[PDB]
């Protein structure tokens, strides 16, 4: 226990220490867990099982009466502070609850629960990332060593160099609960084993372009950061790459009522730079530009002058020029700019004119262009017929809808690029072998107004937990084959894969929106009604909504793996329009700047060219998750699980409602339900006669004797040849018996 | 609790809340069905628009009423008014409801046993109780003697009352009403 150098007490506490502790008493018959008001489950003590009447005697004083229905028991002392949540006698919700909750009180930050790799952020510094650690973990190995995320690269890097593949590293939590730090101390550690300093560096710029205030975090991030670090033949520091996945367009156009646009444009709105608004006609009012002050304005996030110029030292230190910061932020001043745009009909006609002409003479002095020239393009799009080009007529909701569309396509256009230029700086001529990326996705937000982007994001949560749950079927199917008993051959991901056919499929729900933002004159009663027509009782998890304690407002409930979700539908239609404009695109392709080569090239024998009206950001999203599980599916995987303990700085002291709710949303309370329908206490036979040979005291035969004369039905427990496997009820009635036999 | 007041007649739905000065919401008691075939395939259209609705699309549906005389004669159309009228016009849960109803004296029996039938198997109100519409009208006039002369649209009928008693064999009532007046002007 000395190899842990300093450490040692925070990443495991002694035997000594641990067997001084077993030493409590606890009533297995009336301490058992018991809902509560103030939070879901307390610890409390019943007097008696009155009929329907019994009386809680929690440590606050109370006795509040629960019904018979609703208490679970307590997991055991003897089984307390366990490492593996897996391996706990008895697999509640409250219960891993509790148990993270004396762990960390008890100072034990990082804990496993099973395939995943839990960790509640230590407020104040630690031992635990000293070096020493670092460099004495190599050579022990996963199945001994306490838990850490140390641990669980090294097992991803030695899989590695095993199987010959990738890894594939999915941290999982909410931005500003010490992800970035986490991966921080992944990338020192990988350096260690063997350029973090560059990623580091270049981060501001991702943090800039990426990141947004919703109302649960105000440095969220949006887009599907990835970084994948490859290796050598040798197994040694190659190279790193970098890649972006469902970063939301519909920020840059729409916010909700509580939150706000991307970080950039307010940080452009700090005036500490008034060269950048003098030479691009920005007024300091942020109320004055239309696609921005629908939003939050102004929050007490960061200090965004600072962070302004953070951005700027480090674009200036990154390898592209000033003029090309310069072309950066005047293409943002740029989409700024299109928002006011006005249109009006025509004289006696259905046709759409401009009557402001100002701010397009100016975002075209801008852009590159010409200013008739792009209002002409606007009003009267020209599409190809065969070998002629005939012109195309649009009105004032038209002309938005590709103004829109155009913005969200060169502002998407531009981070790419941007990440394009990231990965060039960051590039080493060094060969790059197999890689083990690290992913950092959005999470399974829920809200009471969830709305069309928050579908989408539960729509790519889904995927992946159906990902990780097939994952670790296959995985137990693989302890089953090595312990040579093989049962219950169903899969564990169709349960899952339910739900996303009622997204994805034809008729499904973005299937029904896309077909009626293409009708004529569709509405969102009309898109409810279909809803309701084509899926209500027809389906399984699709149902009415529900109005709680006067929420706002719900028009349907789909049920996810994190729990039911109510949907509004008010400005879907409206916000999935993405038509973009192609004779526009030329004339950025035909611009005097940078802007032509961000839209380079951009929209017989059989093509499936969709037209520039029949676009849709559901089915944009659709094809982007489609090629995002083809490169994780390729990967080995793995998953580490970080939640906050509480909302304040404040540590130790915790909020079991936001425990409950990382719980849920993260899906650990899934995997123990996965685990919960085979048997997941399972214990080899030596360590079980030593503890429980006392009962018939005198190795298949001798299991056999005391498992008969132990009253064990059959079907309880599954005998295999190096662990006999048994279920909470076995744990709890041999424990019993044992405590009897003392 | 609240209470629901309906007074259906025959020609106007007119319901709201017990306690309130005047009707929340009035609209026809008709019900329409389209009566050609329908191209447009994604218009998902409706099979049947009960009430305001069926107004605004008089052009492509055959309207009906489901009340001659007082008398309710398409229990299925009589119902979709029902429902529309709890909850779509009024948006009310009718579980947690007393619904008072009305209709004109002299009536055949069935009428009125089946509307309680249906009030409290299909709807499941807590309480229901149908009043004559001449006595309601009189209680509206702040009176408690007089004959009230009840002209609706598909009834006209007579009711001495006096003192609060009324006088049952003196009640008259006349099958001429607007209906017929529509009818006799077309
Ligand atoms: N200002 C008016 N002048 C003449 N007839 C009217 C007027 N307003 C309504 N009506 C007639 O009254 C009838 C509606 O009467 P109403 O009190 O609604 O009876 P019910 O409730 O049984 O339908 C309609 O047929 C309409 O033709």
């Amino acid at each position: 226990m000395a190899v842990f150098g300093a450490a040692a007490p925070y990443l495991r506490k002694s035997e000594k220490e641990r067997l001084e502790a077993q030493t409590r008493p606890f009533d297995l018959k009336k301490d058992v867990f018991v809902p509560d008001d103030k939070q879901e489950f307390v610890k409390a003590k019943i007097v008696s099982r009155e009929g329907g009447k019994v009386t809680a005697e929690t440590e606050y004083g109370k006795t509040v009466t629960v019904k018979e229905d609703q208490v679970m028991q307590q997991n055991p002392p003897k089984f307390d502070k366990i490492e593996d949540m897996a391996m706990l006698t008895f697999l509640h919700e409250p219960a891993v609850l509790y148990n993270l909750k004396d762990r960390y009180g008890s100072w034990m930050i990082y804990t496993y629960s099973g395939l995943f790799c839990v960790t509640v952020n230590p407020y104040k510094w630690l031992p635990v990332y000293t070096p020493e650690v670092v460099a004495a973990y190599r050579g022990k190995k996963r199945s001994e060593a306490p838990p850490h995320i140390f641990s669980i690269s090294d097992n991803a890097y030695q899989y590695m160099l095993t199987d010959r593949e990738n890894q594939s590293i999915l941290i999982t939590g909410e931005s500003g609960a010490g992800k970035t730090v986490n991966t921080k101390r992944v990338i020192q550690y990988f350096a260690v084993i063997a350029l973090e300093d560059q990623i580091i560096q270049a981060n501001p710029a991702l943090e800039a372009f990426g990141n947004a205030k919703t109302v649960r975090n105000d440095n969220s991030s949006r887009f599907g950061k990835f970084i994948r670090i490859h290796f050598g033949a040798t197994g040694k520091l190659a190279s790193a790459d970098i890649e972006t996945y469902l970063l939301e367009k519909s920020r840059v156009i729409f916010q909700l009522k509580a939150e706000r646009d991307y970080h950039i444009f307010y940080q452009i709105l700090s005036n500490k730079k008034p060269e950048l608004l003098d030479m691009l006609l920005i007024t300091n009012n942020p109320y004055d530009y239309a696609f921005i002050s629908q939003g939050e304005t102004t929050v007490a996030s960061i200090d965004d002058a600072e962070e302004l110029m953070a951005t700027d030292n480090a674009f200036d230190v990154l390898g592209f020029t000033s003029e090309e910061k310069n072309s950066m932020y005047k293409l943002t001043g740029a989409i700024m700019h299109f928002g006011n745009m006005k249109f009006k009909l025509k004289q006696r006609e259905e046709q759409a004119e401009p009557d402001g002409t100002e701010e397009a003479d100016k975002s075209a002095y801008l852009m590159g262009l010409n200013s008739a020239d792009l209002l002409k393009g606007l009003c009267h799009p020209r599409v190809k017929v065969g070998n002629e080009y005939v012109t195309k007529g649009q009105n004032v909701q038209q002309v938005i809808y590709a103004t829109g569309a155009l913005a969200k396509a060169v502002y998407e256009r531009m981070f790419n690029w941007m990440v394009t230029r990231i990965n060039a700086t960051l590039e080493t001529k060094q060969p790059r072998q197999y890689f083990i990326g690290v992913l950092d996705i959005a999470g399974f937000e829920i809200f009471d107004f969830n709305s069309f982007e928050q579908l989408c994001i539960n729509f790519t949560n889904e995927k992946l937990q159906q990902f990780f749950n097939h994952h670790m079927f296959v995985l137990e199917q693989e302890e089953y084959k090595k312990e040579g008993i093989e049962w219950t051959f169903i899969d564990f991901g169709m349960d899952l894969q339910a739900c996303i056919d009622l997204i994805e499929k034809p008729m499904g729900i973005m299937s029904i929106l896309e077909e009626e933002c293409m009708f004529p004159k569709a509405t969102d009663m009309t898109f409810k009604a279909k809803l309701f027509d084509n899926h209500l009782g027809k389906s399984a998890n699709f149902q009415k909504p529900r109005n709680i304690k006067g929420k706002p407002e719900a028009h349907f409930s789909l049920i996810h793996y994190a729990g039911i979700v109510d949907y509004n539908i008010i400005g879907w239609l409206q916000k999935n329009k993405d038509p973009l404009n192609e004779t526009v695109v030329g004339l950025y392709q035909k611009s005097s700047l940078k802007l032509l080569s961000t839209l380079f090239a951009n929209y017989g024998k059989g093509k499936a060219k969709k037209g520039s009206s029949f676009q849709t950001v559901s089915a944009l999203h659709r094809e982007n998750l489609n090629k995002l599980m083809t490169n994780l599916r390729s990967t080995h995987p793995h998953f580490v699980r970080c939640i906050i303990p509480n909302e304040t700085k404040s540590p130790g002291v915790m909020d079991n409602p936001l425990v409950m709710h990382q719980l849920r949303c993260n899906g650990v309370l899934e995997g123990i339900r996965i685990c919960r329908k085979g048997f997941p206490n399972r214990i080899l036979y030596g360590d079980f006669r030593q503890r429980y040979r006392i009962l018939n005291p005198a190795s298949r035969k001798g299991a056999e004797k005391l498992l008969s004369s132990l009253d064990i039905d059959h079907n309880q427990y599954k005998f295999g040849h190096t662990k006999v496997f048994f279920k909470a009820g076995l744990l709890g009635l041999l424990e019993e018996m044992r405590d009897e036999r003392l | 609790t609240t209470a629901l007041v309906c007074d259906n007649g025959s020609g106007l739905v007119k319901a709201g809340f017990a306690g309130d000065d005047a009707p929340r919401a009035v609209f026809p008691s008709i019900v329409g069905r389209p009566r050609h075939q329908g191209v447009m395939v994604g218009m998902g259209q409706k099979d049947s628009y009960v009430g305001d609705e069926a107004q605004s699309k008089r052009g492509i549906l055959t309207l009906k009423y489901p009340i001659e005389h007082g008398i309710i004669t398409n229990w299925d159309d009589m119902e979709k008014i029902w429902h529309h009228t709890f909850y779509n016009e009024l948006r009310v849960a009718p579980e947690e409801h007393p619904t008072l109803l009305t209709e004109a004296p002299l009536n055949p029996k069935a009428n009125r046993e089946k509307m309680t039938q249906i009030m409290f198997e299909t709807f499941n109100v807590p309480a229901m109780y149908v009043a004559i519409q001449a006595v309601l009208s009189l209680y509206a006039s702040g009176r408690t003697t007089g004959i009230v002369l009840d002209s609706g649209d598909g009834v006209t009928h007579n009711v001495p009352i006096y003192e609060g008693y009324a006088l049952p064999h003196a009640i008259m009532r006349l099958d001429l009403a607007g209906r017929d007046l529509t009818d006799y002007l077309m």
